[PDB]
């Protein structure tokens, strides 16, 4: 532990950081869709 | 169409009348007479701890689970 | 337990009583209890806050 | 800390009597309209 | 005036700028690869490979490469440990330098695209108006993406003209790239057999090709064009951002439960591994 | 090939087909 | 007489008296 | 080009089909009610049937149920057993095979209620897409209901995916989702994550605004179109208390649709990261100056302390399938401290 | 703690110097 | 009319000023001014408070090694109880900080000024000419307040048992009241917990279908909702809805501070424990039982001393 | 070159939405920091 | 030094919040 | 606004492409063709759905790491 | 060394924001 004075607690390997990121990308492209589809739908009475 | 006419109509009332008293007792007979445990799987108050096992049930088991369940049951 | 939580909590609700009612009663002395008359709004004889 | 209870008190009760009196001072409400 | 979050809207009806911004994005995206790739190396102790691994060392982008093949540096030093043969053209600071003149490239042309604008070619022949064929435009585009898909499934994975990929043996000892048979039974659906990506691919880019082929050859029906609104531009955005976010979703469990995508190798060990006692287990029965 | 899990899989594919089925010909009747 | 209204209320409704038929007598188990 | 702008053309069984459905009848049936009605009548009933009859004797070992003599608190649908891991639990599935009791026994039944009640959210926001669209009105609603849908799936679908299996999912049950929230206070700490922190911000905000917004406009009225209230009265009165008032209309009811659908987001995104046990759980410093130095101690400290406890004596009953036995000196206790 | 001290000012010079830009540039 | 009196009156309560003062302002400020004042000296630099006056003390201040999350103004310390301990009273003031006595100063001088704010709310609403009861609807969160920091520690008989002036500390209370009292089943808790979750829904509704329909139509926006629901001509005025969306969270926090004040005496939620038994007398544990476990836990945990 | 662009617009936001913004980032930092730090 | 940062961070915070009160741009 | 882009030689050879916007075909169709395959499609991913979480287990498919041994 | 940092962060901080707040005052 002297080499890089490890803090004693254990952290996350690349899949788990991998797989947090994306799955939050995953829902906040879902709420994209959403919007962006909203507005496609009803795109007279959005633009005026 | 209104609900004050179908309310007022004589032959919704009595056939109202007649089949609502036939689902309660229905009801009623199927707690009764002890088909809703066999039927849902729910024991009954004096065989939840079978002889064999006095503790809780446990599966531990994913694919062959039916005749696990068999064992743990009755 | 019983009397002390029962009459605490009767004690606050006729307080938010007090409130409610006394509001009400200066409001309807005043006159303008109904609503505002939407023709001399008092605050439009103020002016503009910057 | 006697000094600091006494000028406590003091800002307490000068607060405290104008607050009464400000309301005191108030006339009371009334319909002109009626 | 437009608020703050509609800034970017101005480009909607302006395909000669919205080929300048997507080029833009291509390239802060390949050079974001170069420059991670640069620092990823930077950091990287290849002294123990064997207590002492890429993902142990917070080794994010490195294994992507090493799953296709690219496991030497021009320092000498190979992911398996020793110095092995020339580390020839392609390495990882090849690669990083070829992401890095890539995203350059990609820069003078958005802004190449940029001043100009205004061509013939995206006016309608009709009308003045600028028109776009988004039914055919996304024929072609699916063909190339079809070819392309064919192209690495048949030449890189298979080795016929490529190295391969990554493929170790079940419990992550020993593990390297090689080239993959295609299989086509049911086996090769399974997750964890290699040979089923291979095959995959062939047949994902088949079919495309097909599709590309018929998309570019049949218009479509009235009734699907006024429904679905193919003739603005936001349809097509929606859609693709649900594919995309489909496909951040399968990604994602591809990665947590493991998968032949993933080797353990270079992605560190699942916790369902430890859950079940999958090294418990081997350990126990090989001493016994 | 004829492992039992693929049967139940197939008698609850037709089962759904089924069901579209019946919804379609309830809408199409009652409709006209 | 068949109209979807009738339907969606027919549908809610019939579990629901013969649930509580059942629950009365449910409640009124030795136990 | 080639025909009008689909006009009348020809009267398909399609169209007949449509204007059926689309009739203004008491109850808008609509194309989304083909997926709405069934699946969410289901996820009703499952739920009711479930909390009636059927018991969790067998995946979590405990009664759960009115026919077992449960109240309305207590009462819950369980999940099933750990060892049935992520299967979905088909009715014809292996697991079952086919027979309805032993689908019951096994848990099934919470999958059921789950995955038909997850469709039946999908047609619901696709119900409210189209009404939206057959009265020319802008579909804000969707946008504002599909923060629930990401808060459902986030806790229902992504979190017993990133665990175990579906054991660890919330139970439908009053006195289940309390089990399930002392759960994730005792493990995960998930009072001090701060997308927590983000959401419970935003709900109580909501609240805020919502009384505010009522009393304000129900105590400026106009005496008897034009709006019933002044809002320069309202304007004025909270500009001079509070120090800044709304002045636009849209504006303000904009942000009281901004507020709780950004709380719950950011809320749904914190539980995504407890999916995978990235939780917000300790702060290194504050612990190791605690444990070189014994006098040390803050509510932080106490806090921890106390997430110990509740994980060492939960852990016997609620998570039966790994056999945990503590022998009694191995509970921990404020006094042995 | 070198990496928190420095991400904590980016994050309060890079955005909030952008939105006093863009004011600046509309008044 | 040059008179001191005079003008100080027509100042203060002139509207002219920026933020009304009012005569309700003459206590609300200065109470407020000296609580926050307190509040950020204290939790910016204070020396440990011994909570439970066993000689134990509790760093709590942000200058002492703890972090924002964790920063805290410690409560009075239990040897004290619900004597009045001002400086004065205290033998010196390191003393003083030892015991806690800045949470019971920050503690009266808040309880005054939110009165007098809320007094404020009414007087302000009477110049106007607008409708008094703003006040009312206000009364919620200064109940829960009162409860919180004044009614809870008079039924416990000692000031330790306020809430801490901080987020850690808040959750440490909000965990100790879990294990002593089952907050969580009592219905009081579940009204509360219905009116915040419900004040959220109709805001965020409400804010939907208003915006909607402002398009250049409370009609369409009407048939809308009536639609979407099979729930029909409801709230078809403005006045209702608007009367509905304040009265539906401001009941639910009423009866949650009415909760904890009813707690303050020892009358805990439901205890559903044992209420499930098979035949010959066993025991069949139910949810309400693992939230017992839990609350076991928390309690064993939380007595520090033997 | 080409021809002036037609769709060119520009940008702005008045001092609510400036005050709105640095609020949300001195907010966002005064929040995170305390982890950040750990 | 982690105490002076959260200082400063709590005392801008508490700026913005006096700019918002009495600098309020007049609408339009 | 009249004038044309500028002529490019990739331009007028890409032209063609781009040349036929808006053109539609009548009536339905091949929308029959898109519910087959639709269908065909949900039943594939549903195949490989089930294979995956092994509620549908096959003599051939192990579904498990133990097959990277296997071939 | 916090002194340092400490006087140079208000010296930027400080002079820097009070000549932008008198100019956004101005526009
Ligand atoms: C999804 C993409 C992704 C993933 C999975 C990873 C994963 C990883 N990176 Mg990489 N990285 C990425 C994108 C990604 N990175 C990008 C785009 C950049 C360019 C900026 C970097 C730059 C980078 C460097 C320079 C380093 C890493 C490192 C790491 C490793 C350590 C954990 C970590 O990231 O820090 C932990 C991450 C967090 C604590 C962030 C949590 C996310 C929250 C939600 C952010 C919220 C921000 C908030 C709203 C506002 C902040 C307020 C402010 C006051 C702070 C890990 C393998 C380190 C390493 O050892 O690998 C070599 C390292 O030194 N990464
Ligand atoms: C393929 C992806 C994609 C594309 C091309 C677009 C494109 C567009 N969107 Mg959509 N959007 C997307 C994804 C996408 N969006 C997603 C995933 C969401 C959900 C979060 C949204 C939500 C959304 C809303 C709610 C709105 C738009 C709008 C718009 C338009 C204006 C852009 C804007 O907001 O101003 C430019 C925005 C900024 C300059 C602000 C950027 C600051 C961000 C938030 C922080 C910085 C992030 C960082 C630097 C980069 C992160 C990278 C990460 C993805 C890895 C534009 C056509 C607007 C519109 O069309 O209205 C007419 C609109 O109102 N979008
Ligand atoms: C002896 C005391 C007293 C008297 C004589 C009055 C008399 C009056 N009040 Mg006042 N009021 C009181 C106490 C009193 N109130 C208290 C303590 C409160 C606080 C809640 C209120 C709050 C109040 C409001 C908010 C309003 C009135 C109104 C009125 C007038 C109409 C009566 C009414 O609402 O119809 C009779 C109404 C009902 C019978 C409905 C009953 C609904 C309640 C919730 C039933 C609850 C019963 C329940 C079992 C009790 C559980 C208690 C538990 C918490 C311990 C009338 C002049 C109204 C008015 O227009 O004034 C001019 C009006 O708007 N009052
Ligand atoms: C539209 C309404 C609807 C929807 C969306 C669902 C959806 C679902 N149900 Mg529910 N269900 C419904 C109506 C619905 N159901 C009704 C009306 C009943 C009463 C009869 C049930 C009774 C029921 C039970 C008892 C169970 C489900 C289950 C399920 C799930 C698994 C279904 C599955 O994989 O089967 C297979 C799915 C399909 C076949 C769907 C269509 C797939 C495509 C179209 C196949 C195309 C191939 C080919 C062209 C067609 C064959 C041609 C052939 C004739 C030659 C899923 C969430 C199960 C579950 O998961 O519970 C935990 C379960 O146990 N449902
Ligand atoms: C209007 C503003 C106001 C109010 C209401 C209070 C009220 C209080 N302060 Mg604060 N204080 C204020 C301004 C105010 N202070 C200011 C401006 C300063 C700065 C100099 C301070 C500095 C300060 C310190 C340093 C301390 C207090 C303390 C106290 C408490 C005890 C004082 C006492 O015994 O008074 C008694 C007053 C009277 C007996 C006079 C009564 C006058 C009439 C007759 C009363 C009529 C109504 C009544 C119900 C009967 C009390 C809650 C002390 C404490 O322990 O707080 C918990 C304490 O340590 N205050
Ligand atoms: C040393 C010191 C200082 C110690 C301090 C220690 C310490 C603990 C500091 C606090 C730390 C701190 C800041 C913590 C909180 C951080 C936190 C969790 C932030 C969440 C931030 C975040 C991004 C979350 C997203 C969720 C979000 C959108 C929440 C928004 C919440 C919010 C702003 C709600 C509204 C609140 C509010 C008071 C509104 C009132 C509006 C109002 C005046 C309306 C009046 C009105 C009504 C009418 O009806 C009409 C008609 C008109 C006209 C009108 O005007
Ligand atoms: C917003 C979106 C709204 C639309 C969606 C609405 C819900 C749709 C209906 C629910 C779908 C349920 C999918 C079931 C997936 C499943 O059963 O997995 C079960 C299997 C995993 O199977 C597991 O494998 C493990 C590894 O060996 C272990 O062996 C386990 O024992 C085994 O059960 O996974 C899949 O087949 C699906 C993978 C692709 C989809 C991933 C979804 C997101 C993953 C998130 C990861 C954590 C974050
Ligand atoms: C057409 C449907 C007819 C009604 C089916 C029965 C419904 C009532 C269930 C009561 C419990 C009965 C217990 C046996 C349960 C049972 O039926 O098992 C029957 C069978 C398994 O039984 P075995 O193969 O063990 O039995 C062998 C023989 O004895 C015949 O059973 O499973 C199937 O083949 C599919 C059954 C689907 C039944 C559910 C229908 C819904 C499917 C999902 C539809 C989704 C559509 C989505 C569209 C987008
Ligand atoms: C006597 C009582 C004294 C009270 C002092 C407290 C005053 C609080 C003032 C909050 C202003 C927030 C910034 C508004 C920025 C601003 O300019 O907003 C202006 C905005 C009004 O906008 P308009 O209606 O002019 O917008 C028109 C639209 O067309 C957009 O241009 O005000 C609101 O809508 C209500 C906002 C309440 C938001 C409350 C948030 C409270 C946060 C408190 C954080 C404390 C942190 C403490 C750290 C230790
Ligand atoms: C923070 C973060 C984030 C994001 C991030 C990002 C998004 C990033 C990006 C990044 C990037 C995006 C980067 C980039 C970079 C780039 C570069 C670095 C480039 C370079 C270039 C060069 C160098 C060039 C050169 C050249 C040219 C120009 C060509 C010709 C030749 C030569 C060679 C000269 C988030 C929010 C998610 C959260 C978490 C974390
Ligand atoms: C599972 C199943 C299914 C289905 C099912 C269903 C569909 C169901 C339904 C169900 C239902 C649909 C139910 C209902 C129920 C109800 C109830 C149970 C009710 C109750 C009520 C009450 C209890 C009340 C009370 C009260 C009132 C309100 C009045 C007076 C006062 C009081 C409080 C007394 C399927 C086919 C898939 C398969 C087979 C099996
Ligand atoms: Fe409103």
């Amino acid at each position: 532990r002297s080499t890089l004075q490890s803090d004693g607690v254990f952290r996350s390997s690349p899949r788990g950081w991998f797989t947090f990121g994306h799955v939050c990308f995953a829902l906040l492209f879902f709420f994209g869709h959403i919007w962006h589809g909203a507005r496609t739908i009803f795109r007279d009475v959005f633009a005026g | 169409r209104p609900f004050s006419d179908i309310l007022t109509s004589i032959r919704y009332w009595v056939i109202h009348s007649i089949t609502v008293p036939a689902l309660f007792i229905a009801g009623w007979l199927f707690v009764s007479t002890g088909l809703a445990y066999d039927v849902f799987g729910t024991p009954r108050p004096n065989e939840y701890f079978t002889e064999d096992r006095q503790e809780a049930p446990l599966i531990t088991d994913r694919f062959n689970a039916l005749e696990q369940v068999k064992k743990l049951s009755g | 337990s019983w009397l002390a939580c029962s009459h605490f909590c009767l004690g606050f609700f006729f307080f938010i009583g007090h409130l409610w009612h006394a509001g009400r009663a200066r409001a309807a002395a005043a006159g303008f209890e109904k609503g505002i008359d939407r023709f001399d709004e008092p605050v439009l004889s103020m002016r503009p806050l910057d | 800390m006697l000094t600091l209870k006494i000028f406590v008190y003091t800002v307490v009760t000068f607060f405290v009597c104008l607050f009464i009196f400000g309301f005191l001072s108030n006339d009371p409400a009334r319909n002109p309209g009626k | 005036g437009l608020p703050w979050y509609r800034v970017h809207t101005v480009v909607i009806n302006d395909p000669g700028r919205l080929i300048s911004v997507h080029l833009m994005h291509t390239a802060l995206v390949s050079g974001w690869a170069g420059s991670m790739a640069l620092f990823e190396i930077s950091v990287f102790d290849p002294s123990d490979p064997v207590l002492n691994p890429m993902w142990r060392q917070g080794m994010f982008v490195l294994p992507f490469m090493t799953r296709l093949g690219i496991t030497q540096s021009w320092g000498g030093w190979t992911i398996s440990g020793e110095t092995a043969t020339n580390p020839g053209i392609w390495s990882y600071e090849g690669v990083a330098a070829a992401h890095i003149i890539l995203s350059g490239a990609l820069f003078l042309a958005s802004v190449w695209h940029w001043t100009y604008w205004d061509l013939e070619l995206f006016r309608d022949p009709r009308t003045g108006k600028t028109a776009l064929d988004l039914p055919k435009i996304f024929g072609i585009h699916l063909f190339l993406s079809g070819l392309l898909c064919f192209g690495f499934g048949a030449f890189h994975v298979t080795g016929v003209f490529g190295p391969g990929i990554w493929v170790s043996d079940p419990y992550g000892l020993t593990g390297r790239v090689q080239p993959v048979a295609p299989s086509w039974g049911a086996d090769g659906f399974d997750p964890y057999n290699p040979g089923g990506i291979a095959s995959h691919h062939i047949a994902a880019g088949i079919l495309g090709v097909l599709a590309g082929l018929f998309h570019l050859c049949v218009r479509p029906s009235i009734r699907l064009y006024f429904g679905l609104s193919m003739g603005s531009i936001e349809t097509v955005l929606s859609s693709s951002i649900a594919a995309v976010f489909w496909a951040a979703f399968v990604v994602a469990g591809t990665m947590w439960y493991g998968s032949a995508a993933t080797p353990i190798e270079l992605f560190g060990p699942t916790r369902y591994q430890w859950d079940q006692g999958f090294f418990q287990q081997e350990i126990q029965k090989r001493v016994q | 090939a004829v492992t039992p899990s693929l049967k139940n899989f197939l008698g609850s594919l037709i089962a759904g087909a089924t069901v579209l089925g019946g919804i379609a010909l309830a809408i199409t009747a009652v409709s006209k | 007489i068949f109209t979807v209204r009738w339907l969606a209320i027919h549908g809610i409704a019939v579990p629901t008296i013969f649930f509580l038929g059942a629950i009365t007598a449910m409640q009124f188990i030795q136990r | 080009t080639i025909a009008i702008g689909t006009y009348q053309e020809k009267r398909t069984w399609f169209d007949d089909a449509d204007d059926w459905l689309r009739q203004d009848r008491f109850v808008f049936v609509g194309w989304s009610g083909l997926l709405l009605f069934p699946c969410a009548y289901f996820a009703l009933g499952g739920w009711l049937t479930g909390t009636t009859f059927v018991t969790s004797w067998y995946t979590h070992g405990l009664a759960t149920s009115y026919l077992e003599g449960c109240n309305f608190l207590t009462a819950a649908v369980s999940t099933p057993a750990n060892s049935m891991a992520h299967s979905l639990l088909f009715v014809w599935g292996p697991e079952a095979q086919g027979d309805f009791t032993r689908w019951c026994q096994l848990g099934g039944l919470w999958a059921f209620v789950a995955l038909h009640g997850a469709f039946g959210l999908i047609g619901f926001m696709l119900r409210q897409f189209e009404i939206a669209r057959s009265v020319n009105l802008r579909p804000y609603n969707a946008i504002a209901f599909s923060a629930p849908i990401a808060v459902f799936v986030s806790v229902f679908l992504i979190y017993p995916l990133g665990q175990s299996g579906w054991f660890f999912a919330p139970s439908f049950g009053v006195a289940a989702i309390f089990r399930f929230i002392l759960f994730f206070q005792g493990f995960h700490n998930w009072t001090l994550n701060p997308f927590h922190m983000m959401g419970v911000a935003g709900v109580l905000g909501a609240a805020l605004l919502c009384a505010i917004h009522g009393a304000t406009v129900e105590n400026t009225l106009f005496e008897d179109a034009e709006e019933t209230y002044s809002m320069v009265t309202a304007n004025r009165f909270w500009s001079q208390i509070f120090g800044v008032a709304f002045s636009n209309k849209r504006w303000l009811h904009f942000f009281m649709l901004l507020v709780p659908v950004t709380g719950l987001w950011m809320s749904a995104i914190g539980v995504v990261g407890l999916a995978l046990n990235l939780r917000a759980y300790d702060f290194v410093s504050q612990e190791i100056r605690a444990a070189e130095d014994p006098e040390f101690e803050t509510f932080y400290t106490k806090n921890i302390l106390l997430n110990e406890g509740i994980r060492a004596w939960m852990a016997a009953q609620d998570q039966p399938h790994e056999r945990l036995v503590f022998p009694e000196e191995v509970l921990p206790r404020g006094n042995a401290l | 703690n070198i990496y928190g001290l420095t991400a904590t000012a980016l994050f309060i010079i890079i955005p909030t110097s952008f939105l006093l830009i863009l004011y600046v540039k509309t008044a | 009319n040059s008179s001191l009196w005079a003008r100080f009156c027509e100042w203060i309560t002139s509207t002219e000023n920026r933020l009304y003062i009012g005569w309700f302002g003459v206590i609300m400020i200065p109470c407020l001014l000296t609580a926050t004042s307190v509040f950020i000296i204290a939790f910016i630099a204070a020396p440990p408070v011994d909570i439970d006056g066993i000689r134990e003390p509790v760093s709590g201040s942000l200058l002492y090694g703890n972090n924002i999350i964790t920063g805290a103004v410690i409560p009075t310390s239990n040897a004290i109880g619900l004597h009045f301990y001002p400086i004065w009273e205290a033998a010196s003031l390191d003393e003083w900080l030892y015991n806690g006595g800045p949470y019971q100063l920050i503690v009266c001088h808040f309880l005054l000024g939110v009165y007098c704010y809320m007094g404020r709310e009414w007087e302000l609403s009477f110049r106007l000419g607008m409708r008094p009861w703003i006040a009312v609807a206000y009364s919620a969160p200064v109940a829960a307040a009162s409860a919180v920091f004044l009614v809870y520690p008079i039924g416990q008989g000692s000031f330790s048992d306020g809430m801490p002036l901080g987020i850690s500390g808040t959750f440490n209370f909000m965990i100790v009241f879990q294990a002593e009292h089952n907050i969580l089943m009592h219905p009081f808790h579940m009204l509360g917990v219905a009116g915040v979750f419900g004040g959220s829904l109709f805001s965020a509704m409400h804010g939907s279908l208003v915006t909607s329909s402002l398009i250049r139509n409370i009609v369409a926006a009407h048939g809308y909702f009536g639609r979407l629901i099979f729930q029909y001509a409801s709230f078809n005025n403005s006045r209702s809805l608007h009367f509905f969306l304040a009265a539906w969270p401001v009941i639910g926090i009423w009866f949650t501070a009415l909760g904890l004040s009813t707690m303050a005496f020892n009358l805990n939620g439901f205890n559903f424990n044992q209420s499930v038994v098979d035949s010959q007398g066993r025991v069949l544990n139910t949810w309400a039982d693992i939230i017992n476990r839990a609350n076991l836990g928390m309690e064993v945990m939380h007595e520090r001393n033997a | 070159m080409a021809r002036p662009n037609p769709n060119k617009q520009v940008v702005e936001l008045n001092r609510t939405s400036l005050y709105w913004g640095l609020l949300l980032i001195f907010v966002l930092a005064v929040l995170f920091s305390s982890y950040i730090f750990n | 030094m982690e105490a002076l940062v959260y200082t400063f961070l709590l005392v801008g915070t508490l700026g913005i919040i006096f700019f918002s009160i009495f600098f309020r741009d007049p609408p339009r | 606004f009249q004038e044309p882009g500028l002529v490019t030689p990739l331009g007028t050879l890409l032209r063609p492409l781009n040349s036929e916007a808006g053109k539609v075909l009548p009536g339905w169709g091949t929308t029959v063709l898109m519910a087959v395959f639709i269908l065909l499609f949900a039943a594939f991913l549903l195949i490989i759905l089930e294979i995956y979480n092994s509620s549908l287990i096959l003599d051939d498919v192990s579904m498990s790491w133990e097959t990277l041994a296997k071939v």
